[PDB]
């Protein structure tokens, strides 16, 4: 199902798309997965632990 | 709104009373950050001695945790809303959906 | 500049004693008003002591045998 | 501010006389990335320079072979040879022989000495030589390329005729053997981070490492004249033409803080444009009626607080309409 | 010329106070530790260098000792504030000269799992690719071949 | 030649919208072109001149934490959408605009009061919306000009500036460029082969031009460069 729906759009199926490095500008070989994912911040700030 | 949800998101955000919900289903007549005044329909209204509705939006308080909670009006004028609904999302909510 | 202190260890007994004479070099050497025996390259007293001990020059008898000349020193002096 | 830094290098080690260890501090927080990737890319691949290209034995015709005279196989001496370097002058493609037997083993000094030529190591070691009855020569073609040519469009090249059955070497016409660029932390005053650049190379001795970076970097300079800002500045004139009359009189009265009363008070005498209300004197408002203390004040307030006031002569109004 | 005007510098925090604070941190070590000190590398020293943030940048070799994973965990830093304590500091708890665990023999600084995969991708051989039967002089040769 | 070659040259600030340009450096002998491409794109999305909003001031609310009767959104969103809008402005370094809007309707960028050399690249730029008739909104917005990135937090140099309540703080966001692109291909040359032509596509504000973006960010680049060449021991 998800493939289908990745091929829906114009994405590949593999889920895996070719990255270009933003320091040397080059291919990364081994194509790389990449997607979008929901995170959240912790109720851990920094400025009331240091 | 989390892309990846899991449907339930839409009852976490309703069946708790983080959100505005909508005690009687109306139409909309005044839309304010602060406050939002509905006009209830004719069937739904009170046949003696009614009137119309308002929701005091709470703003920017601290909470238990020291965290900021604020709810947003999510709705336009002369928007038919009907009971039950969402018309101001609270904090993390979309669209009365939770939103973390 | 001191990033490893094993030469150190080849050249004292062990690490305690290591420790105890690098202190008493670097007390001699911050408060006590003595020159360094090598020159520094804006470095704390704490590694030109390291460096001037692993040069071999200075260890334990080295300095109780500086202090013991002071100390004549000091009475020459006083005559 | 628009004004970049520029970075003023401190530590340039020149251990071995032959590797470099420059220093570059301070850049900011992306360009050294950039700067170390560009000069890597360009010293790699496009720097011009010599090296051999083409070896031809008198008695052996092909990689593999059991030559003898020679403790070393073809392929060790195509690879001391590709390690040979050497710097000629304005003739682009040049060859030299190897007529040379004996005892010891022939290194780059018994290579025939021209003058348009000229070898960096003379006693780099070529061959070992078996001591006794070995007389083996070898001719050596050097040209004038761009960079390193591999094994693919080597064999390449060997397929286009290879009428004789040449021998071939790895073209490597870059100077610099390799290169290393590493970006660390630097800080200013109050500056967060700053990318301090160390740039680690090494060539083949043909030229000096500083010369080599200093070349890179003429070539990129040339390949970037074709955009640079078309001159120093392009822009040392400035020129300051104004008319007598406001571009603010062009505008309505309703953009000058004025409450729906004013405006709408203005609008009764037909003042739309600005310029229309700054020829008419004050004694023309209160005569005018819901003109009184509140309008009148407004008025007076938010009209000649920009700078201008209510009430002068001109004539150029209204240009152009 | 007081201590209430270098107090009053230092909270201002002028531009002439951030190279004193550089310079005194020249060699000076601090002892890093973990909430949870089990053995003798739960208190290790090391020479700080300054960055601007509020958290405290550790090396990777050294928290497979500390058994300090970077989902949260917090440290805890101190200083020697003696000639005495910083040699002592500089030649024992240094980070250097504890590279094999008072347990056992085996070196406490093997690699962690990022190194080791990127080590094990580089060195692990294909059967075909590009340049594969070809010849190179050294390993610098080699390097400016694979960049 | 074997040496010696030749120099790029623009040919082509072809739009393919308002925003989304394209630009097509040709030719490129070899190597060169991942080189330039790279190097463009990181000097682009490092720093060019841009004219985000700085400063804001509105009479009515005091602080970003509050409300205001008649507006709908709040005063941080009103701060996003403020943030999120760009402007040109070409002869002063630093301007502040005069936004005065009264009415119900969706307030945008077209309801400001411009001036002359301050030039709004999107009038369509929702800014708030007025929910009630007898509700007005009059603000001033600063907006200068910089180079790079700044936050709101550190750019706060003493203790007068905020003593006005009514002054404001918004991070000073500007970029001209949003998104830089580029790929080389097979050029169309005289006579030979192997030559890359550099297709660079930018996805940017609108605010600056492509062709002056580009030569802008090929100067800065030549002046890091040549700081570089002439190196010698100096301190
Ligand atoms: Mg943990």
């Amino acid at each position: 199902e998800i493939k289908e729906l990745l091929k829906l759009g114009d994405l590949p199926t593999s889920g895996q798309i070719r990255l270009y490095d933003g320091r040397t500008g080059e291919q990364f070989e081994r194509p790389v997965t990449v997607g979008y994912m929901y995170m959240l911040k912790l109720n851990h700030l920094v400025d009331d632990k240091m | 709104k989390p892309l990846v949800g899991t449907g339930m998101e839409r009852a976490v955000a309703v069946d708790s009373g983080v959100t505005a919900v909508a005690k009687r289903g109306g139409v909309v007549q005044y839309v304010d950050a602060s406050r939002i005044v509905i006009k209830v329909n004719e069937d739904e209204m009170y046949p003696g001695e009614a009137g119309i509705d308002i929701y005091n939006l709470t703003k920017y308080t601290r909470s238990n945790q020291n965290t900021c909670i604020n709810q947003m009006p999510c709705v336009s004028l002369g928007e038919p809303v009907e009971r039950g609904d969402v018309l101001a999302d609270g904090p993390s909510t979309d669209l009365g959906e939770l939103a973390l | 500049a001191r990033v490893t202190v094993q030469d150190a260890v080849e050249k004292i007994g062990n690490r305690f004693d290591l420790v105890l004479v690098a202190a008493r070099r670097a007390r001699q050497m911050q408060v006590g008003g003595k020159d360094p025996l090598v020159p520094e390259e804006n470095d704390k007293t704490t590694v030109i002591a390291l460096r001037e001990i692993e040069e071999g020059l200075i260890n334990n008898q080295i300095l109780d045998v500086r202090e013991r000349q002071e100390q004549q020193e000091q009475e020459a002096a006083e005559l | 501010v628009t004004e970049f830094l520029k970075p003023r290098l401190v530590d340039i080690e020149q251990v071995s006389s032959t590797h470099a260890k420059v220093t570059l501090e301070p850049l900011e927080r992306g360009f050294g990335h950039t700067l170390g990737n560009a000069l890597r890319r360009i010293l790699l691949s496009s720097m011009p320079g010599c090296a051999v290209t083409e070896v031809e034995i008198d008695g052996v015709l092909h990689e593999y072979s059991t030559k003898e005279g020679v403790q070393e196989d073809i392929l060790e001496i195509l690879l001391n040879l590709k390690g040979l370097a050497v710097r000629v002058q304005g003739k682009d493609e040049v060859i030299l022989t190897l007529n040379k037997s004996g005892i010891g083993p022939v290194t780059a000094a018994d290579i025939t000495h021209d003058g348009d030529v000229e070898i960096v190591k003379p006693q780099h070691v070529i061959c070992h030589l078996t001591d006794e009855n070995a007389s083996i020569s070898m001719r050596i073609k050097v040209q004038r390329g761009r960079g390193y040519v591999p094994a693919s469009t080597r064999i390449h090249s060997e397929e286009d005729e290879r009428p004789i059955g040449r021998l071939l070497v790895d073209a490597c016409y870059s100077p610099v053997e390799r290169i290393a660029y590493n970006v660390e932390a630097a800080r200013v005053e109050q500056r967060t981070d700053l990318d301090k650049l160390v740039i680690e190379m090494e060539t083949n001795g043909t030229i000096d490492p500083e010369e080599a970076i200093r070349r890179a970097a003429t070539i990129l300079a040339e390949q970037l004249e074709a955009f640079v800002d078309l001159r120093d500045v392009r822009q040392p004139e400035v020129k300051e033409e104004k008319p007598e009359f406001d571009p603010i009189l062009l505008r309505p009265v309703d953009d000058l803080e004025l409450t729906v009363r004013s405006a709408n008070c203005l609008k009764a005498e037909a003042i739309h444009y600005i310029g229309d209300l700054v020829q008419r004197t004050e004694v023309e408002l209160l005569k005018t009626p819901n003109l009184g203390k509140k309008s009148l004040t407004e008025i007076k307030d938010v009209l000649a607080s920009r700078g201008l006031s209510l009430g002068m002569r001109l004539e150029n109004w209204p240009p152009a309409s | 010329t007081t201590i209430k005007a270098a107090k009053k510098m230092v909270e201002r925090e002028e531009a002439v106070v951030w190279d004193i604070l550089d310079e005194v941190i020249r060699e000076h070590p601090v002892l890093l530790n973990r909430a949870p000190t089990l053995h003798r590398l739960g208190i290790q020293a090391f020479e700080p260098v300054l960055i601007e943030g509020k958290a405290i940048q550790l090396h990777p070799l050294v928290c497979a000792a500390y058994n300090a994973d970077f989902d949260g965990d917090q440290m805890a830093v101190h200083v020697p504030l003696t000639l005495e304590a910083q040699l002592e500091a500089r030649a024992l708890m240094m980070s250097t000269n504890n590279i094999l665990s008072p347990a056992n023999g085996e070196p406490i600084i093997v690699p962690s799992q990022d190194v080791v995969l990127g080590l094990y991708y580089m060195t692990r051989d294909c059967v075909n690719a590009k340049g594969e039967g070809m010849v190179l002089t050294g390993p610098k040769e080699a390097e400016r071949l694979y960049r």
